[PDB]
């Protein structure tokens, strides 16, 4: 369905904004989400991922610790907050849904540790753009 | 892990079959019984669209001439009778583990 | 509201789909039969069948593991009972054959038998044209057919070959579901699914182009296959109205013995007594003609134009094949595939004594001769047909695995998992 | 014994007064006659293909019986049929209401409703109650 | 493409902990004791034949189906010179079953024939009134 | 190595005792029914027959525990009932046998009636008391 | 080396190496000898410290 | 060099059991022996061991 973002634009280094991706119709708490970054004239870079219950969060190594993601399954929103901005972060951000459905976490019997399954993407939002310069 | 591909440029005309392969460093076979390699296409100036999710199955709105195969390390996407609107790029995307990477995107003119 | 508490119920009526290993149940003695294998659990004539109420359960008759399980087992039963017997390795020598329709049975004279080393023994023998091959370098002089093919191994003469019904029982905690729709396609859902613990009788009959002693489809004549408009998926014709056949070996066939193994005697045809009369079969010409029209009506509900044509389908794979009293018949069934639809039928039969396997590579069993005259009668209830793509129908090849798909087409295997939970208002007082 | 597999959960507890339709009784009346010693009246006469399969058949009759007794044995619910616990039901497992589970539902569909969540319930009985009550019982014997 | 940390406990996870911390952990070592070219089958019977023995000995002691239980058999201070709070707060189990290894046979005879045999002839004859 | 005499009545020891006396050795008989002392000291160095005898011994054991489970008497060794005796089995009275006779002889008085006892204990003690649960 | 057809046992085809294409080069292993030369001085770093 | 120099020939009658027949093979070193009292006649090194 409908899948866009908001809050894009252009800021300075050292700044901090937060985007807002909003989904339309599918049950949002059922699915995990992602973030991808296409640099202009380059390929794609994976950014982040959230579990469906907003419990599991995995970041890329380059943007590790700087950014922030979150969910609101009632308001059907999707946030990518960012901190300590650098000029090479200037690219196209895209909000994207997992292709398959995901289940609840698994809890293997032999060790009391849950498991959140993660598979790839089908619906890319057209996405905003953030530029970091002077 | 690392996963690149080849060839970068295939500037062609419609009417012939060809194929694009993506080469894997780490072998992919998850314990579910499937190999998490996802092939899809963007157009220039557009967010991409899913061609095939698995190397076996396809997606809705896909012509039948889009076939893919491969081993745990070799991976191949074949396009029979390459259609006129096959412009833009073709990214090979894997889903083994994190961070899940891509290819460069093979340009087809 | 009431804070709901967890409650464990033991004995819930649930299951899943599963795979397993099965075991026989013979309903009955010296234990020297290849299939019956009276070292087996005896049955129970309890009627155990439990009917359900509200079940919609898809089956399949091709992707069901119960038929692939037999074909890895009935070749194991038939090869355990073949290993301890004598090999026939010194028999592959130079032959010298002559004849006494034409000359079919062959007075052959090979002349070594190494019971010892220094003194090899000349020998008298009687063979068949379905077992010997010519040699191109001299006058008439033969050899067995499968020397350079595989190890020809004699079956021990004190064995048996009769089909005895083998009730597959699932092991305990498992169950076998069974449908009871008369109009069942073979691969759809069902409505009345009954539950048994152990299946019905299965005669382990081996034959080709037909089925013998079969079972009975009821009330009409059923045709099943998977991919109709493909030529590949073989249609299977089950019947009502069990068509009887007589087949016989009208000879006497005394057998002698030849000592080749030191303690292991080789058996061959000593001399025939009487008149050389070819083995054949008899079929009632009336019932056969009445039966085929009943097939075409069901054919014309899946091929309902371009009318149905019968045409007959290498000595082995083309011929009709079956066993009769531990004796294997190859019968020319050309006559039964002549008509289209817009007294006593005699079919000639040939006799081969070197059978082959199911995969037909790597082993070759040799039948011993049987004294006396052989009579056997059986109900023909099963027909194998293949399309070609008006519609013409050949009988088909020899994929023996397809036999039991006509006998397991109501059966799947489940796993009773009687433990499960549900919420309710009642808490255990701690 | 599967006679009410199309019945509803609010009604299948009525006929479950028979001992899960005498569930385990069918095993003992089987293994009295599975242990017909004609197997010992032959020593099977050999080792045969069937006796290989019977041996692999009796083991699964042994093991999968034990895995259902042990789990009933650990849950403070040894040998009973309908026992309650102390574990509170969490609505995150199923947001179905009360009567829809009981009056308006089969069993095998309800398996696929919580076959995901089943394993979490297994740990959340033992470590929540049956590990727990035994210590609190032993404290009540300290006095 | 998965992964989270520990939640409840692990298998043998308390086997370096004290008794007072391992006593709340017994179920994980209780569940997985049973479930887990002939030489798989020879393992699949020994795993059963060890489980029945430990199940059987709990059955004789009037202590079947419970994870823990008490008896009336008196502890004999000749068996242990250890103080009480050292046992329940300092010693692990793996050390503890090297210290009472020799006395174990005396213990098991002095449970059955001592008490739970005797708690049936006393039990059966509390009738008639 | 020396060894003093037994003070705990070893295996089959009270076979000559009366029925009121041999009841003190019931625990020793039950324990050693299963596997005996463990033989086969891990010497797997070099069949089929071996393990059929091992599998039967479990089935002999599991026959009885299930049968005591139906008889409402799992775990115990000595348990009562609600079934009165029928003296047509054997009318031999109380101290005629109890302080007078061993167990081998009491079994040779009741062997003809054995399966007849088992249905009555099944029905009138637990199939009965299933209709008292409510 | 190529395929071949040597005489048959009882249902047992035996094989003995068929022809070379026509010119023989003897088989050899082929190791990057710098790293191997680099390696054994690295070994006596840790071979040493016990005497 | 010492290696594949010798292809050989011998009569054998394995499964036909009627007439022997000479052959041609390809044989390395490390498996043949120049036998005694004969001019250039070979035999496999491990005949009179087990099978
Ligand atoms: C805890 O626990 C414990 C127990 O446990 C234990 O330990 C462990 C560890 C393990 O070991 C186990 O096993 C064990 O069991 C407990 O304790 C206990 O208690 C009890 C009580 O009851 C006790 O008992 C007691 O015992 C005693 C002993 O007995 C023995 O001995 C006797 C004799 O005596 C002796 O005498 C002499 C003479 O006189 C002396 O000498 C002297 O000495 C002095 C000093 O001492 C000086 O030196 C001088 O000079 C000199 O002369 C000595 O000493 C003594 N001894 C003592 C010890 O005392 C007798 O009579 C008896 O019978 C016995 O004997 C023995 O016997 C046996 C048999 O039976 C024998 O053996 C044999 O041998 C041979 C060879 O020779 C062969 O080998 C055979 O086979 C074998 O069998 C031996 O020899 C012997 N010996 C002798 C020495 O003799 C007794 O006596 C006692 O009695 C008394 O008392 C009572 C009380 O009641 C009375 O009644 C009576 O009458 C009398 O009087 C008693 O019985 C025990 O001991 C203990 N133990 C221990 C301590 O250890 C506890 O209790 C617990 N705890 C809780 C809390 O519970
Ligand atoms: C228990 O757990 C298991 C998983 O764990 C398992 O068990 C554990 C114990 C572990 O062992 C673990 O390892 C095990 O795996 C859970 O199983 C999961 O179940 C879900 C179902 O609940 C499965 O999801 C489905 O998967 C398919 C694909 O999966 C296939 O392959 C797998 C394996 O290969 C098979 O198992 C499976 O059966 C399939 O064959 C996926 O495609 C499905 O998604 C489509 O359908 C739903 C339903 O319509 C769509 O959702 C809708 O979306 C719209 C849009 O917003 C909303 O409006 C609707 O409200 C919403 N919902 C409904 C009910 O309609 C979903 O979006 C998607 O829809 C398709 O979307 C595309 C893109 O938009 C669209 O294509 C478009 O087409 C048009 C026209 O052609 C144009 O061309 C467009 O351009 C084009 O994009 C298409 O038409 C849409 N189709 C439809 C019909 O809408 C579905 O999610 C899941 O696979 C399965 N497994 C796993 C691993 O997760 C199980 O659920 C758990 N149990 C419980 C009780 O929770
Ligand atoms: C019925 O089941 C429920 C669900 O069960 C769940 O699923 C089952 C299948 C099984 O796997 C269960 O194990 C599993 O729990 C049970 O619900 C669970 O209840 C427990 C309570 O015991 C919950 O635990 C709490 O977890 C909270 C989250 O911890 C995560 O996050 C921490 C950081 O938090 C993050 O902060 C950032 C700040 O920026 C947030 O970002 C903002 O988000 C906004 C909204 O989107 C906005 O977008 C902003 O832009 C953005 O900045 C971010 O959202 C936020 N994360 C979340 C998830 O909100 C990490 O530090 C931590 O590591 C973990 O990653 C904790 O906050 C919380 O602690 C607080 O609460 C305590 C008690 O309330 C209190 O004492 C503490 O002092 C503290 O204040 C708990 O630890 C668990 O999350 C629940 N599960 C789920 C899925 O939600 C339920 O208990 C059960 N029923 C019963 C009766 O038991
Ligand atoms: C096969 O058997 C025939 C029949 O005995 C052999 O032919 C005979 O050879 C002798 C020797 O000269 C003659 O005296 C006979 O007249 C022949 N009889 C016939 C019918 O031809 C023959 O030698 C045997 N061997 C082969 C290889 O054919
Ligand atoms: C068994 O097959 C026979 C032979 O076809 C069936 O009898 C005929 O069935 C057709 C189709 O219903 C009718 O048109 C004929 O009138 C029937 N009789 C004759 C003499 O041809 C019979 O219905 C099948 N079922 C049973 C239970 O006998
Ligand atoms: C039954 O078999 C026929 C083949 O004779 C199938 O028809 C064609 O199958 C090919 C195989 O991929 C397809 O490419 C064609 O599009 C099919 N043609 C039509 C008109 O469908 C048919 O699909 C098979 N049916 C089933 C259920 O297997
Ligand atoms: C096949 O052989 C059987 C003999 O088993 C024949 O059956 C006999 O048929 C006659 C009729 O001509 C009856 O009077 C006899 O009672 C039958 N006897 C037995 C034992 O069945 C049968 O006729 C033969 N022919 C066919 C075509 O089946
Ligand atoms: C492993 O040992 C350490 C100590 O060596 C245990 O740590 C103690 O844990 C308790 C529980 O909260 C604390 O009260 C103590 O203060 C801890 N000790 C120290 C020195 O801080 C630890 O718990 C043990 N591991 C397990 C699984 O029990
Ligand atoms: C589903 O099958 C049952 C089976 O009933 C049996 O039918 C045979 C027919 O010959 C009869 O001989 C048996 O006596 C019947 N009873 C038993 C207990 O085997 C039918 O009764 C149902 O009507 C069938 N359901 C439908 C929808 O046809
Ligand atoms: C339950 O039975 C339904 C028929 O009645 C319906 O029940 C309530 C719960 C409402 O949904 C209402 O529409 C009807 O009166 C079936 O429709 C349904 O499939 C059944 N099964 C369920 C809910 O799991
Ligand atoms: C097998 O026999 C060998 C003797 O064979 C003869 O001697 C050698 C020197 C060659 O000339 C050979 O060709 C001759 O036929 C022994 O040397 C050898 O040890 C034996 N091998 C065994 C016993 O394993
Ligand atoms: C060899 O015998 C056959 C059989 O009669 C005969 O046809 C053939 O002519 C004989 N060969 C010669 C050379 O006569
Ligand atoms: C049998 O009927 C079902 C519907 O009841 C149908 O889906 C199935 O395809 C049919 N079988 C065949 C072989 O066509
Ligand atoms: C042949 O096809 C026509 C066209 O629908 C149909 O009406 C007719 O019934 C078919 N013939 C038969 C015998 O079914
Ligand atoms: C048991 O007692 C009844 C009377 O209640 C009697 O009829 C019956 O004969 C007795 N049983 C036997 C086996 O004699
Ligand atoms: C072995 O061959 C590969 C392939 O080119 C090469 O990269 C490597 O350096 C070679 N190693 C040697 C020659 O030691
Ligand atoms: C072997 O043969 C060669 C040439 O044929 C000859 O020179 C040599 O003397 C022979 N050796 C013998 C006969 O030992």
């Amino acid at each position: 369905v409908q899948l866009v973002e908001s809050g894009g634009g252009v800021v300075q280094p050292g700044k901090s904004v937060r985007l807002s991706c909003v989904v339309s119709d599918f049950p949002f708490s059922k699915y995990p989400m992602y973030w991808v970054r296409q640099a202009p004239g380059k390929g794609l870079e994976w950014v982040a991922a959230i579990s469906g219950d907003a419990w599991h969060v995995v970041y890329s190594n380059s943007v590790q610790g700087r950014f922030l993601v979150s969910r609101d399954n009632v308001k059907n929103t999707l946030y990518l907050e960012m901190n300590s901005l650098k000029i090479e972060d200037t690219a196209v951000y895209r909000c994207a849904r997992m292709f398959q459905e995901s289940g609840p976490p698994r809890l293997d019997r032999w060790s009391g540790r849950n498991y959140y399954y993660y598979s790839g993407m089908d619906v890319w939002g057209q996405g905003t753009t953030v530029t970091v310069s002077s | 892990i690392v996963m690149t591909q080849t060839p970068l440029s295939l500037s062609v005309t419609p009417g012939q079959p060809a194929s694009i392969s993506c080469k894997s460093s780490e072998s992919l076979r998850q314990s579910n019984g499937k190999t998490s390699l996802y092939w899809y296409r963007q157009k220039p100036g557009q967010s991409p669209q899913l061609l095939v999710f698995e190397v076996s199955n396809r997606f809705s709105g896909v012509s039948d001439r889009f076939v893919g195969s491969g081993s745990g390390t070799d991976f191949t996407l074949r396009i029979s009778r390459v259609e006129a609107e096959d412009v833009g790029f073709y990214y090979c995307m894997q889903s083994k583990d994190f961070p899940l990477t891509f290819g460069g995107g093979t340009k087809v003119d | 509201a009431e804070q709901l508490w967890v409650t464990v119920y033991y004995g819930v009526p649930v299951w899943k789909e599963a795979t397993t290993t099965l075991f026989c149940a013979s309903d009955a003695t010296e234990v020297h039969n290849v299939w019956a294998t009276h070292a087996c659990v005896p049955t129970d004539p309890n009627p155990q069948e439990v009917v359900l109420e509200n079940v919609t359960e898809n089956f399949n008759m091709w992707k069901n593991n119960m038929v692939e399980q037999m074909h890895e087992d009935i070749i194991s039963l038939w090869d355990q009972s073949l290993k301890p017997c004598v090999k026939l390795t010194p028999l592959c020598v130079t032959l010298n054959c002559t004849d006494l329709e034409g000359g079919e049975i062959k007075n052959c004279s090979f002349n070594i038998t190494t019971s010892m080393r220094d003194k090899v023994q000349k020998e008298y023998a009687l063979f068949y044209k379905l077992d010997v091959v010519p040699i191109k370098n001299d006058n008439t002089s033969y050899r067995l057919i499968s020397c350079n093919t595989s190890v020809i191994t004699q079956a021990c003469p004190k064995v048996s070959f009769e089909p005895i019904p083998i009730h597959y029982c699932a092991p305990a905690g498992f169950a076998i579901l069974k449908c009871n729709d008369k109009k069942f396609n073979g691969t759809g859902p069902c409505t009345n699914v009954s539950t048994v613990q152990c299946t019905h009788g299965i005669r382990p009959v081996v034959s080709t182009q037909l089925l013998l002693n079969g079972s009975l489809a009821e009330e009409e004549v059923v045709i099943r296959s998977a991919n109709f408009t493909d030529n590949a998926k073989i249609i299977i014709v089950q019947l009502n109205k069990s068509v009887e056949i007589n087949c016989t070996r009208p000879n006497n066939n005394t057998r002698k013995s030849i000592h080749i193994g030191p303690g292991r005697a080789f058996y061959t045809t000593g001399e025939i007594i009487g008149d050389i009369r070819q083995a054949h079969c008899n079929i009632s010409g009336t019932k056969w003609n009445d039966t085929l029209k009943q097939i075409v009506v069901k054919l014309k509900e899946q091929f309902g134009n371009k009318t149905i044509v019968f045409n007959h389908s290498d000595p082995e794979i083309v011929m009709h094949s079956f066993n009769c009293g531990g004796e294997f018949f190859y019968c020319n069934s050309t006559q039964l595939f002549n008509s289209t639809w817009n007294g006593t039928i005699v079919l000639p039969c040939r006799i081969k004594q070197i059978v082959n396997m199911w995969q037909e590579v790597g082993k070759a069993m040799y039948a011993p001769p049987i004294k006396g005259q052989i009579r056997c009668s059986s109900n023909i209830t099963g027909l194998i047909l293949i399309r070609d793509g008006t519609e013409i129908f050949r009988p088909g090849g020899g994929d023996m695995r397809d036999n039991w798909r006509s006998e397991l087409y109501k059966y799947k295997v489940v796993k009773i998992e009687p433990l499960g939970i549900a919420p309710t208002k009642a808490k255990r007082r701690v | 014994f599967l006679g009410a597999a199309g019945s509803t959960m609010g009604a299948a507890s009525m006929t479950l007064t028979v001992q899960a339709r005498l569930l385990l009784s069918g095993i003992v009346q089987q293994q009295n006659n599975l242990l017909r010693a004609i197997e010992a009246q032959q020593h099977l006469l050999q080792l045969t293909v069937w006796g290989i399969k019977q041996l692999q058949a009796r083991v699964l009759a042994v093991e999968r019986y034990l895995k259902d007794q042990q789990l009933l044995g650990i849950w403070g619910c040894s040998g009973k049929l309908i026992c309650t616990t102390a574990v509170p039901w969490n609505t995150s497992w199923s947001n179905k209401s009360y009567n829809q589970i009981w009056n308006n539902m089969t069993w095998m569909e309800w398996e696929r409703e919580i076959d995901n969540y089943t394993s979490l319930i297994y740990t959340l009985i033992e470590d929540s109650q049956n590990q727990q009550e035994k210590n609190e019982q032993e404290l009540l014997e300290l006095d």
